[PDB]
């Protein structure tokens, strides 16, 4: 449950926030797979309910009406071809799994659904599945409003309505049968894996017994007897009821303590320094490296007012994005996740986006396809940050110096830093407000090195800044702090 | 960018009923009612919210008041039943993002208020 299932080699995952079936089976084979991604998190391909009010939001994906897999993304035959297209091209697919719940209990009955199904939300009735009202947790539900009102209650976190989402009955076989079903057939027709939504809100042992009933992964990409990768959502920054360590046992959680920290850090905000990142990971008080599932942001947070607030930092800030990004791929701390993500046009009332409903890139409702640009930028609103130079390279970074240790740490007890990875990558930040001129030990063998946030290596020759490294290590490094993007990186791979 | 306009309230006789509206100019995810009765501090009494229709009332007002949301609008609606003169007050709307509505945090903009008066 812990292991990735991503080929050996390929050590991140990119959240492709909203695309289409479609769009992705293609991105697999013209980028994904070329450029050494490890797997896609998809949106939940289950069908759920359209909202019209506000104007299909991309939360309306986290309201369930059945299992069907007919959603904006695309139908089932487009599912599984772009499963299949990517796992020929080495890239794995990972399905946000919503188990907790279906839709809202104030939806209306009737087809408004992505596949037409039929739901009647009133009365707990999903004949598409098939659930009824005894399939849910309304008479297990102690609350008068039938909602979390204490999140330091373990029992209405669990069985309680997270605000007005139909909480379904986890303890029952055919439930956790039902769910199950899904997964299993998602896992046949070749998913490596799933994001566990919402798991704060359900009991870490139902979770484990909808969990062994799933089949091992599909023999035709993986060796037998893989289990599929489980990384499951609980939001928790330390000091709460409910903790993250509750779910160990079922596979990896997500570390949203990463995130905060990190973008605090990375915006000085509040007297941080990156010098102070020296002893990143558990010495921070996060999870074990080895149940974590790291990323700078999310779908959710990265909109203003999630696990973080404020402090979390997006391609809104793309320069000091990159640099946190960076910093996270260079780290050997956890299971990497980058985001991918589509533009919006933000409203701040007093500090916060009312408008952080808005979904993807549309036509009437239709999801725009995603356009790729000569440049290798996208159209249509859609940001692809996982196509940005210094994302995309420090991706490639993260696979070559995969299984090599954290070493020669240096720091100007500012905001200057840099580090290696055994003997295969280096990584140098200047986040201070001057300019970085210092010879550093960087672990590895002598020679010319290009810079892969700046440019690349092609054949025998850079096309950005060129390092060179002395017979001992040690090389010279010059970063203006008005540099477009304020750090080095070098690795085994980018030697000349 | 947002605007909020309150309707309904004014006076009415104990044990009579009033029906307030707040039509916000946007969609927020929480929208809220509160109320600040004579020489007290303010109060929540009910909050929705809008992803889903749930909502979460103040024990001192649950079963007599009632809060929805319009199916197409940004508005929303407070149905006050049995009232009585402890109900007197400016009852304001406010719209959030927070999902602990039993908390009555994450309110990020306020309405001017209406009043509320209940005689006898
Ligand atoms: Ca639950
Ligand atoms: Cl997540």
């Amino acid at each position: 449950q812990y292991a990735p299932q991503t080929q050996s080699g390929r050590t991140s995952i990119v959240h492709l926030f909203e695309w289409r079936w479609v769009d992705i089976a293609l991105e697999c084979e013209r980028y994904l797979g070329p450029k050494g991604f490890g797997g896609v998190q998809v949106s939940p391909p289950n069908e759920n309910i359209v909202v019209t009010n506000p104007s299909r939001p991309w939360w309306e994906r986290y309201q369930p009406v059945s299992y069907k897999l007919c959603t904006r993304s695309g139908n089932e035959n487009e599912f599984r071809d772009m499963v299949t297209r990517c796992n020929n091209v080495g890239v794995r697919i990972y399905v946000d799994a919503v188990i907790n719940h279906m839709c809202g209990s104030g939806a209306a009955a009737g087809t408004g659904t992505t596949c037409g199904s039929y739901c009647n939300p009133g009365s707990r009735e999903f004949p598409a599945v098939p659930y009824s009202a005894w399939d849910f947790n309304d008479g297990k539900c102690k609350t008068a409003s039938g909602g979390i009102e204490s999140y330091n209650d373990p029992y209405q976190v669990r069985d309680c309505q997270l605000v007005g989402l139909l909480d379904l009955a986890l303890e029952k076989d055919y439930v956790r049968s039902m769910i199950a079903d899904y997964l299993n057939k998602l896992i046949d027709i070749g998913v490596a894996g799933f994001r566990i939504d919402a798991s704060k809100h359900m009991w870490p042992g139902d979770i484990k017994a909808v969990l062994d009933k799933l089949h091992n992964l599909n023999t035709n990409w993986f060796p037998a007897g893989s289990r599929p990768f489980i990384f499951q959502e609980v939001i928790d920054l330390g000091g709460e009821a409910i903790k993250s360590s509750e779910y160990f046992g079922n596979g990896r959680v997500t570390e949203f303590k990463y995130g905060a920290k990190l973008g605090t850090v990375v915006r000085k905000w509040s007297g941080e320094k990156m010098s102070y990142l020296k002893n990143w990971g558990e010495g921070w008080g996060f999870m074990p490296s080895d149940r974590a599932l790291v990323f700078v942001d999310n779908h959710d947070n990265q909109r203003g007012h999630g696990a973080g607030g404020s402090s979390i930092l997006t391609f809104w800030d793309a320069r000091l994005y990159k640099i946190a990004v960076g910093f996270m791929l260079a780290h050997p701390y956890g299971f990497t996740r980058v985001m991918s993500s589509y533009r919006w046009a933000r409203n701040f009332v007093n500090g916060e986006d009312v408008n952080d409903w808005i979904g993807p890139p549309n036509n009437n409702g239709v999801i725009k396809e995603v356009t790729i640009n000569a440049d290798t930028t996208c159209g249509n609103d859609w940001v692809c940050e996982h196509r940005w130079r210094e994302i995309r390279n420090m991706v490639w970074f993260r696979n070559v110096v995969d299984g090599q240790p954290f070493a020669n740490w240096w720091d100007n007890g500012s905001n200057q830093v840099a580090f290696g990875r055994g003997n295969r990558g280096f990584i140098v930040f200047n986040n201070d407000d001057w300019q970085l001129s210092s010879t550093l030990q960087t672990g590895l063998p002598g020679g010319t090195y290009c810079d892969v946030i700046s440019g690349d290596k092609v054949g025998n020759s850079c096309t950005g800044i060129k390092v060179y490294v002395s017979s001992d290590g040690t090389a010279q490094f010059s970063i203006s702090n008005s540099a477009e993007d304020p750090f080095i990186a070098i690795h085994a791979e980018s030697k000349l | 960018q947002v605007q909020l306009v309150e309707s309904g309230g004014g006076s009415v006789q104990a044990g009579g009923s009033l029906s307030l509206s707040c039509a916000a100019s946007t969609y927020t995810d929480t929208v809220g009612w509160f109320r600040q009765a004579p020489g007290k501090e303010r109060e929540g009494v009910a909050a929705i919210y809008r992803r889903t229709g749930y909502t979460y009332s103040a024990d001192s007002v649950k079963g007599r008041f009632t809060l929805s949301q319009d199916n197409n609008k940004n508005t929303v609606y407070l149905q006050m039943n049995s009232l009585k003169p402890e109900d007197t007050g400016i009852y304001y709307c406010a719209t959030g993002n927070s999902v602990r509505l039993a908390s009555w945090e994450g309110y990020f903009y306020w309405g001017q208020g209406t009043q509320v008066t209940v005689s006898s």
